[PDB]
């Protein structure tokens, strides 16, 4: 099923659309993990929010301004952290003349123009705001409270990671990126654009993660034998030309207002908001993410990066597996065309 | 611990 590990794009209905894990399990029952990426668009009778005008004294605490550096698609993106704002300031400044989205046609002119002026005119992100634009009263795919299973590190040990297990609120402006990742502890993330321009994606398929990886420290020598897991600052930049050049299999994707990206634990991304707008996003899980959890590499040379806990996934989950695993014997083979066990139904 | 988008 999906043997193209193309994106794929889903349009459920409100009954459907009513159960979050569910629906992820049949999602994943139609292959659309294998991408790395896929879009859910709500039933259009769903919203999250009434009227989002209210918002503009919402205070941006720490604003970063990205200064890209490289060229011929190659490019390490550094953050320099800016005074706090409120989304009202920030909306004159992305739609200021200095920062506003470019004209052009057909998305591929804004692509090529992304391509090209990245590294000028540094843009300021809206990143990693704490908190929901969702109506308390809001039961479905509510980013604020999905019960996935990740729920159970709160639920049993009490610990909180913001951004993780918690909302973010992300304020977009043209040419702000995020550089190509996957998630900590290789988990899913659930992104909602809730207005604004469109956010386009890349997409490296699970099962070629380990190509891409190979590629990275092939580019970047330096910063591989300084950490494994590098790709985990969220520094580095590729262009779709030099994946292309390199065989690298992806897809790309753009998510406009109202509309979900899901990505799957170790789907490569990347991507680049069109101008400005606002999503929120957090991580969950679901039992096949387990697997991956226990073997995620993580980053080395950073202090107090997100660590998970897998003991409690295990012991419950697989309990026939938790002797073995607790004494490193657990040889088990991640495959990544498998869907999620919940799928049976 | 907590979950950042941005390099450095
Ligand atoms: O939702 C994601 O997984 C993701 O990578 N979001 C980035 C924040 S790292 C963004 O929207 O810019
Ligand atoms: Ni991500
Ligand atoms: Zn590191």
């Amino acid at each position: 099923l999906n043997p193209s590990a193309r994106i794929m794009t889903f349009y459920p209905t409100m009954e459907e659309f009513r159960n979050f894990s569910r629906y992820i399990a049949y999602i994943e029952s139609q292959g659309a993990h294998r991408a790395g990426l896929a879009k859910v668009v709500p039933p259009k009778e769903w919203k999250p929010r009434a009227s989002y005008d209210d918002i503009d004294d919402l205070v941006i605490p720490a604003p970063i301004q990205q200064l890209v550096t490289g060229q011929s698609g190659l490019f390490t993106q550094y953050n320099i952290q800016k005074k706090a704002m409120t989304v009202r300031e920030f909306r004159k400044i992305a739609n200021s003349d200095k920062y506003c989205t470019p004209r052009y046609s057909e998305f591929e002119e804004l692509e090529r123009k992304y391509w090209k002026n990245l590294t000028f005119n540094p843009p300021i992100y809206g990143a990693d705001v704490n908190g929901t634009l969702y109506e308390k009263h809001v039961d479905e795919w509510n980013i604020g409270r999905l019960r996935t299973i990740l729920d159970l590190v709160e639920k049993e040990s009490g610990i909180t990671i913001e951004g993780v297990n918690t909302p973010y609120l992300y304020f977009g402006m043209w040419k702000t990126s995020f550089a190509w990742h996957t998630e900590d502890m290789d988990l899913y993330s659930i992104n909602y654009l809730h207005f604004g321009e469109p956010k386009s994606w890349y997409s490296v398929p699970p099962e070629h993660g380990k190509r891409l990886e190979r590629l990275a420290k092939g580019f970047f020598p330096g910063s591989a034998q300084s950490c494994e897991a590098f790709l985990r600052h969220k520094m580095t930049l590729i262009s779709p030309l030099m994946l292309k050049k390199y065989g690298i299999p992806f897809d790309k994707v753009t998510q406009e207002a109202g509309e979900f990206m899901i990505t799957f634990p170790y789907g490569y991304h990347a991507g680049f908001n069109h101008g400005f707008n606002c999503a929120e996003s957090t991580n969950f899980a679901t039992r096949r993410w387990i697997e991956y959890g226990k073997q995620a590499v993580l980053c080395s040379c950073r202090k107090d990066m997100v660590k998970i806990s897998m003991d409690v996934f295990v012991r419950k989950f697989q309990p026939e597996r938790y002797k073995l695993w607790k004494a490193g014997k657990d040889n088990t083979v991640i495959d990544h065309t498998l869907p999620t066990p919940e799928a049976a139904e | 611990a907590r979950k950042s988008c941005g390099g450095k």
